[PDB]
């Protein structure tokens, strides 16, 4: 049996502002903030694949 | 009795001391001091449960 789910909930971070955690315990080291061309001002550590 | 005195008293009224009822500040309430937390344990145990 297969479903898929859409899953919303709240994330918070604290600064710097380098890492936020979901509700769900997924601790991601990007920063909230990284837009992909200020990565030099924000954090990111996570696979880069 | 027009002919006047002499106010030879060197006055030395000293105000007394006000009263100060001091406040019992508080700089952040509980809510802030709960919602300061990457991590809270209710949320992870009722995520879990
Ligand atoms: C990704 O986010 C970074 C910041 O982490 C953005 O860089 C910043 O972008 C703002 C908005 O354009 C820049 O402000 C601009 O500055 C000049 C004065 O120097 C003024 O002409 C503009 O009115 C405006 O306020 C800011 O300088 C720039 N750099 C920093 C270090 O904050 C970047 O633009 C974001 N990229 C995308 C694609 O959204
Ligand atoms: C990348 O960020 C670092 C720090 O996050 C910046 O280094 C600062 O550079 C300024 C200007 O040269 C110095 O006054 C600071 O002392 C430096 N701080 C540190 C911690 O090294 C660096 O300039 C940024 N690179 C950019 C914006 O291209």
């Amino acid at each position: 049996n297969l479903n898929c789910m859409v899953t919303i909930t709240t994330a918070r971070s604290k600064y710097p502002y380098h890492f936020f955690a979901t509700s769900t315990g997924d601790v991601v080291d990007i920063s909230p903030f990284y837009n992909g061309t200020n990565r030099n001002a924000s954090y990111f550590g996570e696979n880069a694949d | 009795s027009s002919i006047s005195t002499v106010d030879s008293m060197i006055a030395l009224d000293i105000d007394p001391l006000e009263n100060t009822d001091f406040r019992v500040l508080e700089l952040y309430s509980q809510k802030e001091l709960r919602s300061s937390n990457v991590f809270d344990l209710e949320e992870i145990m009722r995520e879990f449960n």
